[PDB]
């Protein structure tokens, strides 16, 4: 081990770090959306309090909001183009981020 | 049917002029909506 | 001789494909953009048809959808899977329209 | 391998390109023919929608078209001498071809 | 990779975690520990939810009980289980309050 390789794995640390810090900064928001269009667009029946009382994960609780997002703002001619099926209850992923990305443009454009 | 909503789009001088009386007036509804008078 | 009837079978699918294209784009775009004229413009066959999809993307898809779900405005460098998305919301608006 | 192998190969290469190309042009022309001739001659029953919900290959639609097409110009007798046989059920390809392009000389003096 | 999902499943807890953390003392503190700014006056992410949390403690539990149920008056170097049990003790504050 040289002086580069040391240097070398010290900056793959100090950036593998850094990402760690970004990803950590992405979930926040993330949450920090879910809470906003759970709060803004769906009924206090789906608040996080009721949900987890009646036993769910946090993920369950986020994707379960991106689902009734979809149902409540895209139609379902694009879930069943985009998503190829009506059905969203095997959707959950990078689909379900398409999907609520669609569905954010829906109530940007309603408004 | 007012000129703030940016998806508002007007199909004649007519709807053209009543989105600018509706505007109008949402202006003065915000304008007294914020208005702080000075009491003393 | 049948991996070759299958490879036929495809052949005309995508001549289908591109025939629908076609015949939509030229009744719904511009002239400028017709097969003979690109041709003589120099683009292959493949190159057209792509340029023609995007051209139907940014005449029925809205901007908002194209920077969200396929994550760039620019649709010059989205193609694939993403442009058959875009293809297809583009073919839903103009059911609507 | 010398330089005048790699430019027949390269050559060669182009030269394959350059007809599969035109052969998704003449497919291209051929789809174009069927769409014009069922539009304008055979009755919507016929159309490309309603047969692939039906279940149809394409090939079948075209050879399904042009079969019909045969029976309504070219005349019986025509079929059973160019074809050698009255039923066309069983005679799609290039005798097909033939028989097509007696019915578009038929419909043209027809008109 | 279920060691990797588990792994994200303690990262969406602790996310779940600063964030509500966060939320709170937005309404609770001040804007000036706002997560903005005191990366802007580089403190790392760990270190900003632990200054935030020793300042939640520092409004809602009483010194009284910092001398005595974390035997010191300074919340400076007191981190750890002892942090999480004023944290609580300040959640339930908040809560009567």
């Amino acid at each position: 081990l040289s002086i580069n390789e040391r240097i070398t794995k010290e900056l793959a640390e100090v950036e593998e770090r850094e990402r760690i810090e970004k990803q950590l900064l992405l979930e926040a928001e993330r949450i920090n959306e879910i809470d906003t269009l759970a709060k803004a667009h769906l009924s206090n029946h789906f608040n996080k309090e009721v949900l987890l009382a009646k036993g769910y994960t946090l993920k369950d609780i986020m994707q379960a909001q991106r689902r009734e997002l979809v149902r409540k703002f895209v139609p379902i001619e694009q879930i069943k183009a985009i998503a190829k099926v009506s059905d969203i209850s095997h959707i959950d992923g990078e689909i379900l981020e398409q999907l609520v990305s669609l569905a954010k443009v829906n109530i940007k454009l309603r408004k | 049917a007012s000129l703030l909503d940016s998806n508002f789009v007007p199909i004649n001088f007519t709807e053209f002029v009543q989105a600018i009386s509706n505007t109008y007036k949402q202006r003065r509804i915000q304008f007294y909506e914020n208005l702080k008078r000075h009491k003393r």
